[PDB]
């Protein structure tokens, strides 16, 4: 049987959230969000079964300047813990050297937030 | 004035309140007219795409036999489905054979034609002489322009890292400013005119 | 009476507009005021220390001036200083 | 990444922003994003936050819907799907992402989880209105 | 052997390009980009043009790629630096970089002008509802 591929994610609404009555459902069925359906479609097109989880550190990848060790989903990827990451990973030079990204599924930018004029 | 004024308290009450009303209303009319004549404000009829679908006075079409039409055709969003219905049931042909044809069609008309195109060329043209066009609303699709390479070339990883480094430091933004806004003819007060007949 | 009301109100309002606008007018008093606006063109001698100073400038405002400079005036620049003075005098405030 | 982007910026406008930035607000900066949102909500329009556009839209569509996104995007970046170096899930994943983007799937999911689940809504004349002169009629 | 296309403001011929010989007559965005790319990679390049479509595509019958894509597939060039759109069909036969410029579809309109004043523009300072309330308040008074 083709091995289940381990997917790393992170809690950040709406990308990944816990479905109402989490204890009721187990496994992937308890997770609801944009990234979950994206992973569903991607695995459907590739044709592999996946099991979700969450980065315990709860932080996006970053290296310790002195320890030279990655802290986050990048770590769970480059250290063999995880087989793919489906989350809002910003594309950067530091990560692109030690990780193989994909063409952006969501373009993005810095923007201005103000009080809604009553 | 008046050839007659009321003598009873009730008629005088009516007249007084009418007088107050008249005073306020005439003052307001004059003041708001002064505002209008002092500050020119030109409102674009459109600030989005749904506004464009609801409107029927304004016509809009893409370039015929292109990727934009292919996008609108295979769409699943409601607004773009409505736009596709319109463009498929439009007389005459909203579509066009060349970009310059669409630009000329927009310019010759007066607020009747709206052209759907790429953000970059639109931003460029909004800075060309004649500066008689502008871009409105957000973007209806996401795309990117990418450096290409043959399969197996040793230049893939270096160019990827080069574009990423340039983006992070800010070179590409500077070049865009240089070739779109700077090196751009029109950048980004007129005495008041006497009223005409 | 209606006609009179409209006409007198329009006269008063447009006169207020005239005077208000004539009161907004802030003339040029600095390099920035000249830099942002473009209704007036400004150019220096073709060859000289001023062209070099603007070209080789690391300041924001003069950088913007240089970006504007060398534009299609057709020729903001000039060859003789007397030429620049005459050009400014002939221009009805359209050259600095 | 926003503080670094402004600090390391070679653009005029963002250079001016950075010159203003680090001033005596006392603290324009913030530690938590929720902190910034709360600070903007409390301020009576006296604070403006700089953040990723996606979160700005999501918040704009969240109850009480008392904030808005304004202007274009200062920078331009992207979110991607990561696989470890030398993996068999590189080409297929990229192809799948691109196919989804052309098919319109990603835009539909965006609309669904940003607007079709927003607490708030979906989306002029300087002429004097009757509300301005109501007291006269009363 | 880089490649490019005259679509402005990406590639254009500098004023008095007869004087310029090669790789210096061209100007634009893509050319400066290729300069910086070569600088960060080291290699030397000679800007060229292709024509024959001006961009990539495929003929379903001939099954032969045309343009920049066609020449990259067949070795006629090293890389293509130009506003070349990322797409599924092309990524299957070549390799792209991360986008150096993201964009999307947008709406172009003619700039709103000072509208020719309309007959009965003297009522504009007040809303129609105010005028009707004025009429009926006159009646009632
Ligand atoms: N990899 S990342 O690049 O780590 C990163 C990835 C994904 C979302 C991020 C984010 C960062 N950031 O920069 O720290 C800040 C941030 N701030 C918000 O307010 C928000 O909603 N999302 C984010
Ligand atoms: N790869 S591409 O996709 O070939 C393509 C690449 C680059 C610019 C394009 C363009 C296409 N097109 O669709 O044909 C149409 C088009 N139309 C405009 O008006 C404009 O300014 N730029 C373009």
């Amino acid at each position: 049987q083709n091995r289940t591929y381990i997917v790393t994610t992170i809690l950040e609404d709406p990308y990944v959230m816990l479905k109402k009555n989490a204890n009721q459902f187990e496994g992937n069925d308890r997770y609801e969000g944009y990234c979950v359906e994206l992973a569903a479609e991607i695995a459907k097109h590739v044709g592999y079964s996946y099991r979700l989880e969450i980065v315990s550190d709860g932080k996006y990848g970053a290296r310790d300047p002195d320890t030279k060790a990655w802290n986050g989903m990048v770590g769970e990827l480059v250290y063999g813990r995880a087989d793919v990451a489906v989350a809002p990973l910003t594309i950067t030079l530091v990560r692109e050297e030690v990780i193989d990204f994909s063409k952006p599924f969501m373009s993005l930018g810095i923007s201005i937030m103000i009080k809604k004029p009553q | 004035g008046c050839d007659i004024s009321p003598r009873s308290l009730s008629g005088r009450i009516v007249g007084g309140v009418w007088w107050f009303f008249t005073l306020i209303i005439i003052s307001s009319y004059t003041a708001n007219l002064a505002a209008f004549l002092t500050v020119e404000r030109m409102v674009s009829p459109i600030e989005s795409a749904e506004d464009l679908s609801k409107q029927t006075e304004i016509a809009y079409g893409t370039l015929d036999s292109g990727s934009t039409k292919e996008f609108f055709r295979r769409s699943k969003i409601a607004v773009f489905d409505k736009m596709w219905t319109y463009m498929r049931s439009a007389e005459p042909s909203v579509f066009v054979r060349t970009t310059a044809e669409g630009v000329a069609r927009v310019r010759k008309s007066k607020g009747k034609y709206a052209y759907l195109l790429e953000s970059t060329m639109n931003e460029y043209i909004e800075q060309r002489k004649p500066c008689d066009t502008m871009k409105v609303g957000g973007n209806l699709d996401s795309k990117g322009y990418g450096i290409a390479t043959p399969k197996g070339s040793s230049l893939g990883t270096p160019v990827n890292l080069a574009v990423l480094k340039l983006s992070e430091q800010g070179v590409l933004d500077k070049l865009k400013n240089k070739w779109w806004y700077d090196k751009g003819e029109c950048g980004a007060k007129e005495k008041t005119s006497a009223l005409s007949l | 009476w209606f006609f009179t009301l409209i006409i007198i109100s329009s006269y008063t309002a447009n006169l207020a507009a005239f005077l208000t606008v004539e009161r907004m007018v802030s003339p040029i008093e600095s390099a920035e005021d000249l830099a942002k606006q473009t209704e007036i063109a400004y150019g220096t001698l073709e060859a000289g220390s001023t062209k070099e100073f603007f070209r080789r400038s690391k300041i924001a405002v003069f950088e913007k001036m240089w970006t504007y400079m060398k534009s299609a005036e057709p020729s903001v620049f000039v060859r003789t200083t007397e030429e620049g003075m005459i050009r400014v005098r002939k221009s009805k405030g359209k050259y600095a | 990444s926003t503080k670094e982007f402004f600090r390391r910026s070679k653009i005029a406008v963002f250079e001016k922003m950075w010159t203003y930035m680090k001033s005596a607000e006392p603290s324009v900066f913030v530690r938590t994003t929720e902190e910034g949102m709360i600070r903007v909500r409390k301020s009576k329009g006296k604070y403006a936050y700089l953040l990723e556009s996606t979160m700005n839209e999501y918040i704009e569509q969240r109850k009480p819907c008392d904030t808005m996104k304004v202007g274009g995007n200062l920078d331009s970046k992207g979110y991607g799907i990561a696989t470890p170096k030398g993996s068999a899930l590189r080409g297929p994943v990229n192809l799948a992402v691109l196919k989804l983007s052309e098919q319109g799937v990603l835009d539909k999911l965006k609309s669904k989880w940003w607007y079709d689940k927003g607490e708030c809504g979906s989306k002029k004349t300087s002429a004097l209105s009757l509300s301005n002169v109501a007291g006269v009629f009363y | 052997v880089v490649t490019t296309i005259l679509e402005s403001p990406y590639v254009m011929m500098k004023k008095n390009h007869e004087m310029l010989e090669g790789n210096e007559r061209y100007e634009g965005y893509c050319v400066d980009l290729a300069a910086e790319i070569a600088k960060h990679c080291g290699f030397k390049y000679k800007l060229t043009i292709v024509g024959d479509g001006k961009y990539g595509a495929r003929d379903a019958d001939t099954k032969i790629w045309n343009g920049m894509v066609g020449e990259l597939v067949y070795g006629k060039a090293d890389i293509a630096i130009a506003p070349l759109t990322i797409t599924l069909v092309r990524e299957e036969v070549i390799d792209f970089s991360k986008p150096f410029m993201s964009l999307g579809i947008s709406i172009m309109i003619k700039k709103p002008q000072k509208s020719k004043p309309g007959v009965f523009s003297f009522l504009d300072p007040l809303a129609y509802e105010i005028w009707m309330c004025i009429v009926f308040a006159y009646i009632g008074v």
